[PDB]
Formats: structure tokens, C-alpha cells, sequence
């Protein structure tokens, strides 16, 4: 009952128990919310500069950020131009390979195509991103006025229309491959696993207990 | 026949059918899977 | 005798004592209780439902009179639906306070963003400061 | 002066404000009268627009075979080149030249949720939490005050119910304060409960048919044996039925579409994913046009020089219609509905005991 | 040198305007992380 000695004790300890847990869901919060901040699209790239980002030094990807007129895109140019060490690549290959030795401190602008691809390559240590910044495609080329023109143009209407072309990237990328939103089950299972211990410990001490 | 893209100066001076596949500027990070219990451990200390 | 500022240019054309005051470019950015920011996190209309719940449970138990499983299970779907609720609060309440505490403090946190527009004087010094400026932050 | 074949679709070609009181070019404004103005001073000719009388793109008849719309203007002579969202087709490439693409675009997906309720903790979270729960009621249902056993089961119990809750609360609260704008076609690809499809005839409803993709061919397989049909008519339609069906229907159209109905009220729709494919509009001369090579080249400059994301910038975002402080009542009214449910059904339990 | 520009020097040196400005400033190398969250008062 009211054993003020005792009473204090309870009252305390409770009062400790209620900090903890509240530190304990606070900080959780915070982990979480930091693995958000650990990069999803061009937007997240513009904003900071823990992460340094760059493109291949020559070519399209370079020129459509420094003629770029949209603000996030504007933005990652005036980065760009002016980071120091280079955050540009001379190769494709040594911006992935510039990725994947950089210890999470790179991030590399190349086209989704080859991105999707070494996604699905050993070490698969590597990760797609954001939606595509704009929209390009390759053809099949010839010189001007060869007699092979018409002929190969409705040749890629065809294969494109009996799903030929989509069967080929799905067989290259995927098939041939080596590799959403929220809570992941692997912390909390940790949890699962002491909760049948404690019943299995009870159901021991029950048993002598009889 | 190659990934060879459609740009204006290219087919300023050759014939390019229509796209065999599409393709945008993306983004790629080192690294979607981690579990380690010791995410656990981590918020209160030990 | 004024807030005139010791420059080379103006030097060269006339004298000038040692300084009577130190000054340097700073940021300029524009009390606030409200018994509102507590009626914001949970909303008008979750307030009001969470009460009309609240007398919806205290009729149906009403109606019933240890392990009734009855009013039992009553009980606790009420706790697990407050559980929800005072969780919802208090994860709500901290982006209030999380974005709170993210809203300029420095040149840094200016030269980040785009939210808040800012400038300077149109010619003078400062504008001049920012133009010749070697610095990645005051370039940006 | 150049007779300009295009069609009433917005933001592409619109009637003016006042435009009862104008004449001429001044009557239409919109993304393909600017682009017009544009190509005409390029390749240095005056011009007249003409709205196509039949408001259409351009296919042949299946009886006569003989093309309508804005095609139809150019194949029989009545116009000297079309400046509208025309797709560049191998049907139509038969018959008209086009230049490179002016505008890019694709298939993607359009979209309107307790759902937000059922992320924080995992489906199966929320199962695992249940078969431990059943399994400490089974094992305090074998031990039957300080009954060492079956107490530190109740104290472990409560210390892992403690962290999920927590886990809960810490997880809750990130998704509301970051704040990153179904998400996928994968994601639809995956699940029934929400139904999408397709306008019912023409080009997307083709491009799942043909595709060998897989993801692609996975959802052709659904949506051509879907009960009730997930396919419409009309776009007006599909838009209806994602606004209106409680959130069971998405939509599969054309992006430029897509992001302009975004960008206009009710502001309730948005495009998810990126392209599911690529096709581009394009303007359009009859052959053995003197102006196709000039037209071609125009449209090429245009696109480097930036003009044309700027218009579609201008047309799309800047005449849209549509950090953070609020919390809603959607979420948590999902808790209040089982709550009731919970009350009836005990409320049931009530009267067979009695 | 970092000679200060001082009134006993200035008597009897000349000095430049200054190459650098500073000032007294506070150096520091806390259970009070706990009793900022909620407030004395509260």
C-alpha cells in the first residue's frame, strides 16, 4: 500500500523508466529521419555538399546542366563548374568506378540506360536514383540518302510494336542480371526472437516450479 | 548499330531511324537492404 | 565626424584617423505563443471524433453492466485506437519541432538555398565584396 | 502565306481571352501558337492558322480508308503543314514527312489512402506482432499474483510491445517530417486491388500488347482479362474513374497529358514513375513540301538552344493551378472506423452471451 | 607581425589600418542537454 519508503522508489524509478524511453523513441526518430536526409534524387544532390557529384567531362549530360535555365539543375551547375577536387570524369567507366571506390562521398550524372545496367552487376554495390532528367534515344544510323534508310526505320516500328525490343532489354538487363517506401522487419524480428526466449525461459521455470 | 544517341548536330549530317530505346540523365550511388541488428544496439548505447 | 567607412580609394584623397568603430557585412532576417500550435498538431475534427469515440465506449460498456470478454475486448481496441492516436500526436509534434530547429542563421544557410530571396545594397561596397569574392560560399 | 493545319487541345492551341473582339493569329494562344510564331520566323514565312474542322489528329477511315483530321488536311491538299501534338507514327510517316521531335513523351502512370497507415509498421510487422501475440496468450493459457513464470512472460511481453510502439511512434514521425514527393509500375504490376487500364483502342493499349517486357507483359496478362473492364473510351473518362473510384483505378496515358491535368484543378491527380516508353510529337508537311528541310532544322535549333523547354515550362507550370504545417484527419479516421467496427462486434458478442 | 594596434605603441610606432580584426572572445571545452528540452520553468 502506501509504504511512503518503498512508495518514492516506485514513483522514481518510473519517472527514470519514462526518460529513457522517451530518449530511446526521440533518438529512433532521428535515425530514421537522417537515413532520409543518403541520396534520392537531383534535388536531394542540390542541396547539400557532403556528397560531391559530378559528370563525364565532355558530352551532353555535362552541356544540358550548364545551359540548364530550370532552378535545381541551375543550381548543380554553378556546384559543379566550381567544385575543387574535380568532380569530373574523363571515362563513363571512371564514374562508376569513381562511385563505388568514393566510400559514399560520390555521386555520378550518366545516362539511365547504363545506370539500370551496372545496378545488375556484380558487386552490386550500386543504386539508380530520381526519375530521368530529360529524355533522348538511340537510332540505328546511316549515311544521308543510303537506300538501307527506309527500310530500317520501319524496321524498329516493327520490332518495337511485336514487343521485340522490350523482350532484348529485359533479357540483357535482367535476365542475364547478378543482383518502395517504408520500415524494414530485420530490426524488430531482433525483437521477436528475446519474446520467445523470455517464454521459452518461463515455460523452463514453470515446469520446475510443478 | 549502336547505343548511339539522336542529337540535332548528328542528324544534321546522317539518317537516324526512330528510337530502338529511350534513355534520361539518372543518378548513381553506392548503395536497398540492410538489416544488422545492431541497429538496435545503436540508439541506446550499450 | 560620421559612420564613414576608412576605403584605399577614398584614402588616397584624403586623411583618415584610426577607426572609432568596427563593422563588417552581416544578415538582416525578419515571441509567438498561441495556445493554436497545440489544437494544430491534432486537428479540430480529430479532437472532436476522438470525443465522440470517447462517448461511444462509455455507452456500449453502459450497456454491459473482471473477464467479461464482452466489454473486455472494448477495453482493448479503445487502448490500441489511443495507442494510434497519442503516437500520431507525438510523432506529428516533432516535425513541427524537427523543421523548427532546420529559418536562416548564416551565409552558409543562405548560399544553400532559394526559398528566401536576398540581396544587397545595388552599389557599394558590399554588392563590390560578393562580385570580387574568391570564397565557394560568397561566389554561390 | 502558309495555311497552318492545327487542332483546339490544351495548352497547345486555346482561344484567347476576348477573342471575339480579335482576327486572324490573335484569335488562339497556347504552346503550338507560340511554337508557329517561332518556325514561321525561322524559316521566314508569313502564316494562317486554321482549327482542322473535324477536331482530329489523323487516321484513316476503316471503310474508305481515306484520312480525317489534320492529316487528311495535308494528304488532300488543303494545308501546308500541321503545328499541334501529332505523334510521329509509321502509319502516318507513310503518307506526311515530320520533323525530329519537337516535344518528347511517353506512357506513365496516373494515379489520385488508410494505406499511410498500414507503411510505417510492415504488413509483416503487423502479422508477426499478432502470432506472438496468440503466443503469449497460449503461453500464459498453460500456466494456469507473483507467479514467476508466467511474470517476467507478461514483463518481456511489455518490453518488446514497448519497442515496437516506439519503433512505430520514431517511424511515424519521419515521413512527416522529410516529406519526398503506388509508385511504380512494378508496384502496380504487383497487386489487384488497385485495377488500372488503358483507353480501350489506339497506341497504349497497343504497347502493352506487343511489349516483351516483362513487368509490361505481366500487366497486359491483367488488364486484358480484368473484370469489370479497366478499359475507357475517353481520357475525360479514365480521369474520372481515378478521381472517383476510392482510390481502385490508375490510369495509363500519355506524360504530357498527365502533367497537365496535374497542374490544373482540382489539383487531386499526379503522374508516379518516370516513362514507361518514349514517342515524340512532331510537325507535319506533305511531301515534296519546299518548307520540310527548313522545318526539320528549325525544330533542331529550338530544342539546343533551350526555347522549347522553356515553352513547355511556360504552358505547364507557370499557368499551373496547383515547408509544411499540418496534420490530417485521413490517416487517423482509418483508426476510428476499426474502432467501431470493434465496438460492434462486440456489441454482437453482447447479446448471444445474454 | 600580430602586433596590436595599441595607444602605448601608436605614441611612439606608426602603424597601418589594421590586416586583422579580432576580439575577446569566450573559449569553452553536459547534463544540461536534459534540462533545455523541457524548460526550467516548465
Amino acid at each position: 500500500p502506501r509504504s511512503l519508503s518503498g512508495r518514492i522508489v516506485g514513483g522514481v524509478w518510473w519517472f527514470f523508466t519514462l526518460i529513457i524511453i522517451s530518449s530511446y523513441t526521440a533518438n529512433l526518430a532521428a535515425f530514421l529521419t537522417v537515413e532520409r536526409m543518403p541520396i534520392e534524387s537531383a534535388e536531394d544532390l542540390s542541396k547539400q555538399t557532403e556528397i560531391a557529384y559530378g559528370t563525364l567531362d565532355s558530352g551532353s549530360t555535362k552541356e544540358f546542366f550548364r545551359r540548364s535555365k530550370i532552378a535545381v539543375f541551375d543550381k548543380m551547375w554553378t556546384y559543379m563548374r566550381s567544385a575543387e577536387p574535380s568532380v569530373f570524369v574523363r571515362t563513363t567507366a571512371e564514374g562508376v568506378a569513381r562511385v563505388r571506390k568514393s566510400k559514399g562521398k560520390y555521386a555520378y550524372l550518366l545516362e539511365s540506360t547504363m545506370n539500370e545496367y551496372i545496378e545488375q552487376r556484380k558487386p552490386c554495390d550500386t543504386m539508380k536514383v530520381g526519375g530521368n532528367l530529360d529524355s533522348k534515344g538511340y537510332g540505328i544510323a546511316t549515311p544521308k540518302g543510303s537506300s538501307l534508310g527506309t527500310p530500317v526505320n520501319l524496321a524498329v516500328l516493327k520490332l518495337s510494336e511485336q514487343g521485340v525490343l522490350d523482350k532484348l532489354k529485359n533479357k540483357w538487363w535482367y535476365d542475364k542480371g547478378e543482383c518502395t517506401s517504408a520500415l524494414s522487419l530485420s530490426n524488430v524480428a531482433g525483437v521477436f526472437y528475446i519474446l520467445v526466449g523470455g517464454l521459452g525461459l518461463a515455460m523452463l521455470v514453470a515446469l520446475i516450479e510443478f | 548499330i549502336a547505343p548511339l544517341t539522336i542529337t540535332l548536330v548528328r542528324e544534321e549530317v546522317i539518317d537516324f531511324s526512330k528510337p530502338f530505346m529511350s534513355l534520361g540523365i539518372s543518378i548513381m550511388i553506392k548503395k536497398k537492404s540492410k538489416p544488422g541488428v545492431f541497429s538496435f544496439l545503436d540508439p541506446l548505447a550499450y | 565626424i560620421a559612420p564613414l567607412t576608412i576605403t584605399l580609394v577614398r584614402e588616397e584623397v584624403i586623411d583618415f584617423s584610426k577607426p572609432f568603430m568596427s563593422l563588417g557585412i552581416s544578415i538582416m532576417i525578419k515571441s509567438k505563443p498561441g495556445v493554436f500550435s497545440f489544437l494544430d498538431p491534432l486537428a479540430y475534427e480529430i479532437w472532436m471524433c476522438i470525443v465522440f469515440a470517447y462517448i461511444g465506449v462509455s455507452v456500449v460498456l453502459f450497456l454491459v453492466s473482471p473477464r467479461s470478454l464482452s466489454g473486455r475486448i472494448v477495453g482493448g481496441v479503445w487502448w490500441f485506437f489511443t495507442l494510434i492516436i497519442i503516437s500520431s500526436y507525438t510523432a506529428n509534434l516533432a516535425a513541427f519541432l524537427t523543421v523548427e530547429r532546420m529559418p536562416i542563421e548564416s551565409a552558409e544557410d543562405l548560399s544553400k538555398q532559394t526559398e528566401i530571396a536576398y540581396g544587397t545594397l545595388d552599389s557599394g561596397s558590399t554588392k563590390e565584396f560578393f562580385r570580387r569574392s574568391k570564397i565557394a560560399v560568397f561566389d554561390k | 502565306t502558309i495555311v497552318v493545319t492545327t487542332i483546339l487541345e490544351s495548352p497547345y492551341v486555346m482561344y484567347k481571352k476576348n477573342h471575339e473582339q480579335l482576327e486572324g493569329n490573335e484569335r488562339y494562344e497556347g504552346y503550338c501558337v507560340d511554337l508557329a510564331y517561332e518556325i514561321a520566323k525561322h524559316v521566314g514565312i508569313k502564316y494562317k492558322l486554321s482549327i482542322v474542322g473535324d477536331g482530329k489528329y489523323g487516321a484513316r477511315d476503316p471503310e474508305t480508308k481515306i484520312w480525317n483530321g489534320m492529316v487528311g488536311e495535308l494528304v488532300y491538299g488543303r494545308a501546308d503543314i500541321a503545328v499541334a501534338p501529332l505523334t510521329i507514327t509509321l502509319v502516318r510517316e507513310e503518307v506526311i514527312d515530320f520533323s525530329k521531335p519537337f516535344m518528347s513523351l511517353g506512357i506513365s502512370i496516373m494515379i489520385k489512402g488508410v494505406f499511410s497507415f498500414l507503411d510505417p509498421l510492415a504488413y509483416e510487422i503487423w502479422m508477426c506482432i499478432v502470432f506472438a501475440y496468440i503466443g503469449v496468450s497460449v503461453v500464459l493459457f498453460l500456466v494456469s499474483p507473483r507467479s514467476l513464470s508466467g511474470r517476467i512472460v507478461g514483463g518481456v511481453w511489455w518490453f518488446f510491445t514497448l519497442i515496437i510502439i516506439s519503433s512505430y511512434t520514431a517511424n511515424l514521425a519521419a515521413f512527416l517530417t522529410v516529406e519526398r514527393m503506388i509508385e511504380s509500375a512494378e508496384d502496380l504490376a504487383k497487386q489487384t486491388e488497385i485495377a488500372y487500364g488503358t483507353l480501350d483502342s489506339g497506341s497504349t493499349k497497343e504497347f502493352f500488347r506487343r511489349s516483351k517486357i516483362a513487368v509490361y507483359e505481366k500487366m497486359w496478362s491483367y488488364m486484358k482479362s480484368a473484370e469489370p473492364s479497366v478499359f475507357t473510351k475517353t481520357t475525360a473518362d479514365g480521369v474520372a474513374r481515378v478521381r472517383k473510384s476510392k482510390g481502385k483505378f490508375a490510369f495509363l496515358l500519355e506524360s504530357t497529358m498527365n502533367e497537365y491535368i496535374e497542374q490544373r484543378k482540382p489539383c487531386d491527380t499526379m503522374k508516379v514513375g518516370g516513362n514507361l516508353d518514349s514517342k515524340g510529337y512532331g510537325v507535319a508537311t506533305p511531301k515534296g513540301s519546299a518548307l520540310g528541310t527548313p522545318v526539320n532544322l528549325a525544330v533542331l535549333k529550338l530544342s539546343e538552344q533551350g526555347i522549347l523547354d522553356k515553352l513547355k515550362n511556360k504552358w505547364w507550370y507557370d499557368k499551373g493551378e496547383c515547408k509544411t504545417s499540418a496534420l490530417s484527419l485521413s490517416n487517423v479516421a482509418g483508426v476510428f472506423y476499426i474502432l467501431v467496427g470493434g465496438l460492434g462486434l462486440a456489441m454482437m458478442v453482447a447479446l448471444i452471451e445474454f
